[PDB]
């Protein structure tokens, strides 16, 4: 019974954790390609690694939401 | 027969409708510009050469 | 709205919704490409709009030596995402069955298995924390398509009920143009991170 | 690493080395300056510079 | 009118000018202070709303020969050319607090200069 | 009855999140094109782009919040 | 029984994360016009489509809010 | 029962959120109006009609607290 | 039974929506009179429409928060 | 038996929001202090009655506290 | 019974406030010290009293928390 | 009978402390970065080990959920 | 038995107050000491009281959670 | 009983904080290596005393999660 709620925590806190950090890097590579353009590369690829990581651990915590949902 | 189908299906058709009046000025402007743009890219080329 | 399966395997609908986007999306491909003109106009400049536009992502992400290849994988899967998005939209039929011809995308196995795909392509072209973060990639790009498609489907099921059961025409009107916009957009949002990981093994 | 420093007026140069810690201050506050500093412009106050000794009194300064 | 020298003071002396400044006797080899504080009074003069353009006029040494005659734009600061590098800075407190402080200093420069 | 609130909760913290990470998004990117307006097509193209990458994640919360509510 | 503690929350989380960025967005585009006041309109344009995907979720919070008042 | 703990929880995230965001609103305009004081009026506009916004979100919470407390 | 602790939290997080808005608006407007020392009235008049701006909601919220104490 | 509850949270609420009130307007002008020194008086006047406005929500919330334990 | 929790909830949300208050107030006192090092007693004696501002709150919270405990 | 709620609000919280603390790094690294590029692998490592830290207090964290929910 | 709830709460939101004001006074210290290095250890000293000073509360709250856990 | 969500709660918490500490640790470490790197070595043994000062008190806070879960 109390798994649904168990598992709805997780994937919302989840959400919370990776809208926040992934808010973050994306809103100050808006601003680090907007002082300088000629740097979009170098600044995405580092983006894009930072959102895999502020992903990362919310996705195997959204994983284990499931384990928490059976149970 | 269900309901929702020819609603949202009408209201689909409307929306449209709204975007006709609201959208093909842009798009096919968009459309306008790369084709002048692209056709004077080709035709300065020619003429420069002649 | 229950999984309906003529065959205990796999889900029949979902087979059709990909064989009807297959069909139409070859179909515009070709009536796009119908014939060689010099002078683009009509269908042809907008394929070859959408052409240098996923050249461009490309460019952006690697050398274009590199990235050359891929070229005409992205076009397509841009064009099939994005049909596969905007058919949800207008029809979305209930029969006296449970479900048939929602849209594609909003299967998870559906995306799920594009997903994975897509990069077991990258892995074709191309420590324990490395692989964790492969899984986790192809799963959270799976999920971000999955999700951000069903969730509307499901809005506008419901607004469709709203109106038809008992003057609430422009809720659901705003929703569908903002619906085509989410289509459009997670089309190009995975397109563009399919090829930033091609970028990222290849080179 | 060293840094170089020159002093320079309008009637000409005053001092110009290679000196390791600047510290002059701003009219913000102050700046401990090392090789390898950001770019950065600041107006100086009307007091020291310190170089890490020899410490130069500007007036106006920039 | 803003003068520098006693010949064009004089000048607009006699034909009856309004002249602010004055600066009298120079030396043969002037350093900053004088026309620092003169230059202080100028460029501050245009902040306070007064003269809202100004213009110098001098000889330019050309040659030992020519001193040819010149009409410059003092402020505002609109013929700025780029240099080679343009690079970027971390203004400290903030870019218009700097340039607050600095224009100033550049068009005392441009005067002594001149 | 506990699936109920525990779906609220979840679309609840994704609605959060998202709202936080779009805001932070769309904010600096308005900022920076107020620094120069010569980028605002670039700047918007990276605004959508990081939209869509900050309200990916919570949306998965929703539909797993639809799940829950299923169980 | 809960259904409405559900409705409630769910509303009030979307009201929460709708305000945080609206707030960042409105914030940073008058900031936007303090610093150059000829770029009015098309900050306040980018800043409404700010509003828009900033309460893009929070709204379908409300009417899944909805969904758990019904049951 | 529920109704009056609902009612009471959407009124109160409504209010925070209100409050953070009217506060980023309302502190950026007035230190904007600071930099340059002859600005009054468009400042004025544009904090009203963002203000307008986020607090226009917390009403419909507000009145969909009344419609929770009389259930 | 639950109406007091309805009320409670009610004006709690009113509380502490005033709280940060308040503090983000007079904040601002210290440094705002730190930087201009001759603006000092209207940014006190300014500020002083904010708070009250800002706490409009909170304050209806306690009000609310009465009959909620009440029902 | 939970108005100790009610009156505990609505103590703890007024209390967080009184902190970062007070810290955001006690840092920020000990931040124009140490800019400039000659404007300390005219600072803490201005900090002091933002000390009785970020305070004073959090004082009728600690005696409506005292009202709800009372209950 | 549970005003045990209720003195806890007390304590901690009185902790989190005045911990973010201090570390704001504290932090930018280290600010104004590194942009200006000779004015340390007044910005000291400024940060002291702002901490018994922020402070005072939370322990007249405490002191209630040990009357909420008892009952 | 609990376990699993333990272990999801640990998961869930340790995800969001992670999500934030990343977030705030990896923006401030691209930032630096994008002021100048010509020491990336420099700003890179001091990232990383940053990531290692704000994530391995939530990797124990994760762990100690497991051990959780097997109690 | 909820003895054990309540001081690990009080122990966790002591924590998160220590860690959040203890994160904002050292890391603006790190800016301090990099910006002008030759002041290291007068800001240092000040930044060690002002860390004291931040987790003083908190501390008293591990103390008040031993008692709750002895209720 | 209810022990184990007692633990979790700690261990959750205290991650969260040290999780915003040491984001905010790190990032301005590496903000300040970027402006000028010649100060890697002071930077980083001050940040590591720092982020061992931050989670100092979420490490006690674990071991009395271990404490409260043997309860």
């Amino acid at each position: 019974s109390l798994g649904v709620l168990a598992a709805a925590i997780a994937v919302g806190l989840g959400a919370l954790g990776a809208g926040i950090g992934n808010g973050l890097i994306v809103s100050r590579t808006i601003e680090g390609i907007a002082r300088q353009p000629e740097l979009r590369p170098v600044l995405q690829t580092t983006m894009f690694i930072g959102v895999a990581l502020v992903e990362a651990l919310p996705i195997i915590g959204v994983v284990f939401s499931f384990i928490y949902l059976g149970r | 027969s269900g309901g929702t189908i020819i609603y949202q299906l009408l209201m689909f058709i409307i929306l449209l409708a709204l975007l006709r009046k609201f959208a093909w000025q842009p798009l096919m402007n968009i459309m306008k510009q790369r084709e002048e743009h692209i056709a004077n890219e080709i035709d300065q080329a020619e003429k420069r050469r002649q | 709205p229950l999984v309906e399966f003529l065959g205990l395997t796999f889900n029949l609908s979902d087979m059709l919704m990909i064989t009807i986007t297959c069909l139409i999306v070859f179909i515009i491909a070709v009536a796009a490409t119908r014939s060689l003109q010099l002078r683009p106009t009509g269908m042809q400049n907008f394929m070859e709009w959408v052409f240098d536009f996923v050249r461009g992502i490309i460019n952006s992400t690697m050398d274009w030596q590199t990235g050359g290849r891929f070229l005409t994988l992205g076009v397509t899967l841009i064009m099939y995402v994005f049909v596969a998005n905007m058919l949800g939209l207008p029809f979305s039929v209930h029969v006296n069955g449970e479900l048939w011809w929602k849209s594609p995308t909003a299967d998870a196995t559906v995306t799920l298995t594009l997903a994975v795909m897509v990069v077991a392509l990258t892995h074709y072209y191309g420590f324990p924390l490395k692989i964790i973060e492969e899984f986790a990639n192809t799963l959270t790009l799976g999920l971000r398509l999955f999700g951000n498609i069903y969730a509307g489907e499901i809005l506008l099921g419901l607004l469709a009920s709203l109106g038809t059961h008992y003057g609430a025409a422009i809720p659901m009107m705003v929703w569908q143009a903002f619906s085509i916009f989410v289509g459009t957009i997670q089309a190009f949002i995975f397109t563009m991170l399919t090829m930033v990981y091609m970028a990222h093994k290849v080179s | 690493k060293t840094i170089h420093v020159s002093v320079v007026t309008p009637d000409g140069p005053v001092y110009e080395d290679d000196v390791e810690m600047v510290s002059v201050k701003a009219k913000s506050g102050e700046l401990g300056i090392l090789p390898g500093h950001i770019p950065l412009v600041a107006p100086l106050e009307i007091s020291a510079a310190r170089l890490k000794t020899q410490y130069i009194a500007v007036s106006g300064g920039f | 009118i803003i003068v520098i020298g006693r010949v064009g003071l004089s000048f607009f002396r006699k034909r009856n000018m309004p002249v602010i400044l004055d600066i009298t006797r120079l030396p043969d080899q002037p350093s900053f202070a004088d026309i620092k504080e003169i230059a202080r009074k100028t460029v501050g003069l245009f902040a306070d709303g007064t003269f809202d353009e100004l213009y110098m006029y001098y000889n330019h040494y050309v040659s030992a020969i020519q001193q040819e005659v010149t009409e410059r734009k003092l402020l505002p600061l609109t013929d700025l050319a780029e240099n080679k590098q343009r690079t970027v800075y971390e203004f400290e407190p903030s870019q218009e607090e700097i340039l607050d402080v600095l224009l100033p200093q550049y068009a005392e420069s441009l005067i002594y200069g001149a």
